[PDB]
């Protein structure tokens, strides 16, 4: 409710550029220009705990070097630090500290937004119900999230029907989903990092998407999980620890033992060379989910590294690697580099395995490997998951684990 | 006439064990191969029993060739340095044996005591001594009722009560129409029961036949041992001078050694009013034909 | 029967082997093991009493069925030879090609009473645990499982003739029944394999299962891995045997062929002796 | 020492035998054939420098290595006492475990020698045909291996003589000689998974690393991987094989002294 | 002093094959030892070397134990049924032998030559003969200085133009004050060589010592056969009551035994009647003791 003009719009220089002096700045400020924001450090904006802080509608607006604190909490007013209509268009921010109870960033509509750099830790205090939600997208083509340092919120960067969508370098931690997505065609997310998060990469309903080199780092029971979204092209990206427990909430999802990879009916998907490490359910499966391409991905110290649940005898590892089993029984025969000795392996195996490395040692006794021969070829458990039919190498992606 | 050799030699790889070696016998003789220690008597039995090949001649025993098993069905054998397998029992092996030769059950159970070995049985032949693996193949060549046997030197550890008992049994078999053939190293006792001799060379033969005609062409001494016959030095030139030898100890001993033709009237003079206190009198005896045949040939 | 006393004889020292009676106990370990084990998760498995778990133990019984053989008639000959009995036993009124296979079969039946009491428990161990399943093709499955091994068991023991036979000392017969254990078994089933990728490139592919029964040991295997087992897939040398087309029986009568060639060549070598 | 003299008698006896030499010639057809295996496509030694072969070659090695220590000792004892002839070499002036290690290390240099004749001159076979340039490896990691190779040899043939002086019958030295390689090769390794799928909650996994000391047949198959590439280090694994030498002879020294 | 043995039994379970066997030995002494077959001489110098061990009691050999190889060092042994290696050269065996010795090869040599192998050397002792496997089991008790010896049947299979020759042999040890310690089955022989004798029983022993205080508690009758003499009637008559047994034959000969002290008075009158021609005379000898011995006790 105080205007634009209440805040001190200095200008040494012109272009219409704006420094801001230092100072206590109170109130929930209405910025309704064109607005080169040039912010003091020593400038810190205490607002009144009640409404959204700093609304801006008018375009072209670019934010540097600013914090604010104890914005509004109504979240069905949506009280968010920033407002953002559809007719600010081409908006800029970057350099913002916040510390307030409702949303740091909502935008709805615009085009072409600008979020780079953005220490945004809003509130922790609430069980997640009300902790708030980070960066709300709405059909904001244009996206550009970029290096953001967020904590505190409930259910992170939420993500809705968008089209121009960039989100590049953005750490989260400690939050109930990492990022959420609605229904947003044609997506593309890099080198995003969801720490110590109930889940990681919420993705629902979307399509036509890339995923490059996103870790997933200490994350709780939900690593990522695809919900209805055919040509998913999921690249690079890294999978460590997912583990016991819930979520809270359990909204749409069942937060459980650990699944590092949901999977929820992609019609068509090439998730190819990831990496997987420590969980204990490693592949989920829908039953809806098939033509999928999984061809030179990582698969280390999962528990149940794959839980095949369809009536489907899909292969879906084209020519390339039955993705690093740990699990894979059957040594480098051919004398080649070339492996490719059987198919998968899928059985109860794999957990006394991850509990004792040191089997598979008594694996590869001649005496049991003869036995091992004649299961495959009687696989009296029947499982129609044969579902590599080449490993063909012994170790892909170790540029992963550049932490 | 069972046994009949005709000029055989036999070889191994080039070296020969034989040099024509032709031999008979017919069915009440009984035959004593001696010789040296390699001179052919184990290998000549291996002929007979159609062990080796007659590469140089042929043999028909019972008119037939050896190879035959229905010739060895009368036909018993004992070897040298014989062995069964020393885990079992001594009825046992003989019950294995009687299946072989298709005796009963009442044959074994009186050929241990042919043998006395009825203590000795139910027990394991790598307990046993030597004599009781000895009477044990002792006991299968008196198996059934053979009627050639080859006793490949029988006396191998043998209780001299025991060893004369078999030469009864020899004597017992020689009186049913069984022919024996023998070689032995125990050159005393046998020739009582040899009927004839088979003394032989290191390839060739050197005499056949009974021992009394063997004893004509090996010119051999009788022999005197004595000390006290009647004096030293009045009992030395009264034998010299008699074809003879008469060799002067001093201490009241002459050994006077007769050539075997004289000595018909001059015992009447050396024992006949000689004055007896010790004194041994030597008939010249089987071992000193092989004494001489080995000089003979060699 | 004149030959039936030698193998009188061969069952009373094998009762005499008092650890001889012990080998159907590591015999029958074999079967009451994977009874009750497999690859994985195989804690009490009886649903996996299936005929495959049966025709696993065909592929185990490769190995060690022809090397129990192998210990046995490899100084059958020779150790009586320089142990000095078959002098002896040239004497008695038995041809010296009629006490082989009295030996053979003497032999060969104290390894035909290991076989089935080797499975003769696990004959027992259906109606010990193994509920649920039928017995009658089970009849039929080690029908044609047990009688099959004992004259693979045969057929092992005229290779151990022939080589004891033919040598005349102790170690250098158990020297080379090591060696027809290696080459008969594991060098000649992968002989094949190599020619059939390179050599048999290209070059005269049409009677390649015909040449699978010069070995006879994966006859064994060919035999009782179809069987009347369904599957029979991707089984790496016997999916080669899958293309033979001759009836069931002909696999059967080649190997007792395979005991008629082999008890001619003892015939042989033990007169030349 | 007297005890050398007995295995200078058994080197003629791996010589005069012509055909215990030539179990070298076994083993030499197991390391060019499968060196030039390539079952799946090839059949042309591709990765023989790659130790995949040497860990094939290690893996069938636990068959066949244990057997051929199995054949020779198990008959020296029980085989000499049925020949007899042992009690003379008693009355010469000989003590019984002097008679024992002698009779050991005589076998225990037959294969000894038929190792580094028969996979050795193997490894020339790979030195002149790959072209391979793994002059230091080959050196080593055949080295690596060939030294396992005898020591698995050693062990199991005094793994014989702990029976062969037990039993009084030649046979029964051969039956329950095959029990402890039904053990070793067959179901030791076997039974430990059945350890280990029954208590999935107990058989804590600090325990196992001193279970593989158990068997003889896996430290064998543990030192494959040292140039492939562990909670037990190498040098102490060295030691616990021939750790079975010691308890092994001494085990048969007082079952020798008990005839 | 040599071998001592202090009262000492040995049992084979529950069959005590020795009964109380106390035996002692000097040290230049040649000693016999006798009996049947089974009778533990087999057994005896087993409990001498350390292949029994002593159950009732113990043994002292050269002051010491039997299990110890510097004691083990100056004995010589053979046994009875005596086999070797059979695939080797035999003087290799004995090369072989000389090692485990100590003897060097300037030993082996001569003692092939000493049985008289040499002609035969270098072959397989499998193509050997029983007397050529004892030849060769001869030499290995030969190897270096045998300050004991132990000789379990030596004489079996052996010419005996060569048996004598192991007793000349036999001979020139104890004169160089090597003991021996000799059992043999073939009584006669032995008895110009042996220093004491040591006939034993079943289990027990029966007698001990030298030979002719041996002869005094044996009631012991000379032996005389005779062939047609002179006559069959007065022979028959001046001893069916003059103390002896007239053995009443009929072909004009009488075998009339004296009691040894009585052919000293009589038998010049006897032969001068009975004028002779060809008639033995047989002293009670050794196998003479012996079955006396067998029977003094069962
Ligand atoms: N199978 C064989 N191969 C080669 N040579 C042999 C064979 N058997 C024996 N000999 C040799 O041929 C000769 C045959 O003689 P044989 O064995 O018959 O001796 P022998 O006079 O009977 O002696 P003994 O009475 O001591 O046994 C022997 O000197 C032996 O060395
Ligand atoms: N290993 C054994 N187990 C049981 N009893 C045995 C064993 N060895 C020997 N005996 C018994 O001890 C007795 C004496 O054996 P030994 O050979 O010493 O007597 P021996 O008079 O020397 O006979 P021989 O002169 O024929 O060798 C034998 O009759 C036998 O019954
Ligand atoms: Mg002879
Ligand atoms: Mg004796």
């Amino acid at each position: 409710a105080p205007q634009s003009i209440t805040t001190l719009p200095l200008q040494p220089d012109g272009e219409n550029r704006w420094r801001l002096p230092a100072g206590e700045y109170q109130g929930q400020f209405t910025i309704e220009q064109p607005m080169q924001l040039r912010c003091e450090p020593g400038a810190v904006i205490q607002s009144q705990g009640q409404g959204s802080s700093l609304l801006i509608s008018a375009p072209d607006v670019l934010v540097e070097g600013c914090t604010l604190y104890e914005w509004g909490s109504d979240l069905t007013a949506m009280d968010s630090a920033v407002f953002i209509l559809p007719a600010a268009e081409r908006a800029q921010i970057s350099n913002n500290r916040m510390r307030g109870p409702g949303f740091g960033v909502f935008v709805d509509g615009t085009r072409d937004v600008q979020v780079i750099g953005n220490e945004i830790d809003g509130d922790a205090g609430v069980r997640s119900q009300d902790r708030g939600n980070g960066i709300h997208l709405f059909a904001v083509s244009g996206a550009r999230v970029l290096h953001n340092h967020v904590r505190n919120a409930r259910d992170g960067i939420y993500i809705d029907t968008s089209n121009g969508n960039h989100l590049e370098g953005n750490v989260i931690e400690d939050v109930r989903y990492g990022v959420h997505y609605m229904f947003a065609n044609e997506n593309s997310l890099i080198d995003n990092v969801t720490r110590r998060t109930r889940t990681g990469y919420a993705l629902m309903q979307s399509r036509k998407l890339t995923v490059t080199g996103n870790r997933s780092e200490q994350d709780q029971n939900y690593g990522i999980l695809m919900n209805y979204i055919t040509y998913s092209t999921i690249t690079g990206n890294f999978v460590s620890d997912v583990q016991r427990g819930d979520t809270g909430g359990d909204s749409m999802i069942s937060g459980g033992e650990g699944k590092a990879l949901f999977i929820y009916n992609s019609l068509f998907n090439t998730i190819e060379n990831n990496h997987f490490e420590k969980s204990s359910l490693g592949i989920h499966l829908t039953a809806g989910s098939e033509d999928n391409r999984i061809s030179g991905n990582a698969f280390v110290g999962n528990q149940q590294q794959v839980k095949y649940v369809a009536s489907r005898t899909q292969e879906w590892s084209v020519d390339g690697r039955g993705n690093y089993w740990s699990d894979y029984l059957g040594w480098d025969r051919n004398n080649d580099g070339l492996g490719d000795i059987a198919y998968e392996p899928n059985d109860n195996v794999d957990r006394l395995l991850w509990l004792y490395p040191q089997v598979r040692l008594l694996m590869n006794s001649p005496s049991i490997e003869v036995l091992r021969w004649v299961q495959r070829a009687f696989p009296v458990i029947k499982s129609p998951g044969v579902q590599d039919s080449h490993p063909l190498m012994k170790l892909p992606t170790e540029k992963l684990l550049t932490e | 006439n069972a046994v009949e050799i005709q000029g055989v030699s036999q070889r191994y790889g080039s070296m020969t064990v034989l040099h024509d070696l032709n031999l008979n016998l017919g069915e009440g003789e009984v035959l004593g191969l001696f010789g040296h220690n390699g001179a052919g008597k184990t290998t000549s039995m291996k002929l007979i029993l159609g062990l080796l090949s007659p590469s140089e001649g042929q043999v028909k025993v019972l008119g037939r060739a050896p190879n035959d098993p229905q010739v060895r069905r009368q036909l018993g054998y004992l070897p040298e340095n014989v062995t069964f397998y020393p885990q079992l029992s001594g009825r046992e092996t003989l019950r294995h044996f009687a299946r072989l030769k298709g005796a009963a059950l009442t044959q074994v159970d009186e050929l241990l005591e042919q043998v006395g070995l009825a203590h000795a049985a139910d027990r394991r032949v790598k307990t046993y001594s030597k004599g009781m693996r000895q009477r044990l193949g002792l006991a299968q060549a008196l198996l059934g009722e053979p009627r050639l046997l080859l006793l490949d030197q029988p006396t191998v550890g043998l209780d001299p009560i025991a060893t004369q008992d078999l030469y009864l049994l020899i004597d017992r078999l020689r009186q049913r129409g069984t022919s024996i053939i023998l070689c032995s190293h125990v050159l005393p006792g046998v020739e009582a029961h040899i009927n004839r001799a088979a003394i032989l060379a290191k390839g060739c033969l050197q005499a056949v036949g009974s021992l009394s005609q063997l004893r004509a062409e090996a010119g051999l001494p009788v022999r005197i041992r004595a000390s006290g016959i009647s004096e030293r030095d009045s009992w030395l030139q009264r034998w010299t001078d008699a074809g003879h030898s008469a060799r002067g100890l001093s201490e009241s001993s002459i050994e006077v050694v007769a050539v075997n033709g004289h000595k018909l009237v001059l015992l009447r003079q050396l024992l006949g009013e000689g004055e007896p206190e010790d004194i041994e009198i030597h008939q010249p005896s089987l071992e000193d034909l092989y004494r001489y045949y080995m000089e003979r040939a060699g | 029967n004149q030959v039936w006393n030698i193998a009188r004889k061969e069952l009373s020292d094998g009762l005499r082997n008092r650890w001889l009676l012990a080998i159907s106990l590591l015999f029958a370990v074999l079967a009451v093991g994977i009874a009750w084990l497999g690859a994985a998760a195989s804690g009490q498995l009886g649903f996996t009493s299936i005929p495959a778990t049966i025709a696993s133990l065909a592929s185990l019984a490769t190995f060690l069925m022809p090397l129990i053989a192998l210990l046995l008639a490899y100084d059958a000959i020779v150790g009586e030879d320089e142990g000095g009995t078959l002098m002896l036993l040239l004497t008695y009124p038995l041809g010296r090609g009629q006490i082989l296979l009295g030996k053979f079969v003497g032999h060969g039946l104290i390894l035909a009473l290991a076989v089935l009491i080797g499975f003769g428990c696990a004959a027992l161990a259906i109606a010990l645990l193994v509920e649920g399943v039928e017995l009658g093709m089970l009849f039929w499955a080690f029908g044609r499982f047990m009688i099959s091994s004992t004259l693979l068991g045969w057929v092992f023991l005229a290779f151990a003739y022939v080589l004891s036979g033919k040598v005349n000392e102790k170690s250098s017969a158990a020297g080379l029944a090591l060696g027809v254990w290696f080459l008969f078994v594991l060098v000649f089933d992968l002989v094949l394999l190599a020619l059939l990728v390179l050599s048999e490139g290209k070059f005269n592919p049409e009677l390649l299962p015909w040449l699978l029964l010069l070995n006879p040991t994966d006859i064994y295997r060919l035999i009782n891995l179809s069987g009347f087992e369904g599957s029979g897939s991707a089984m790496g040398v016997l999916s080669l045997g899958a293309d033979l087309p001759v009836p069931a029986a002909v696999l059967w009568l080649c190997l007792l062929a395979w005991i008629g060639v082999s008890l001619l060549l003892a015939y042989a070598i033990f007169r030349r002796r």
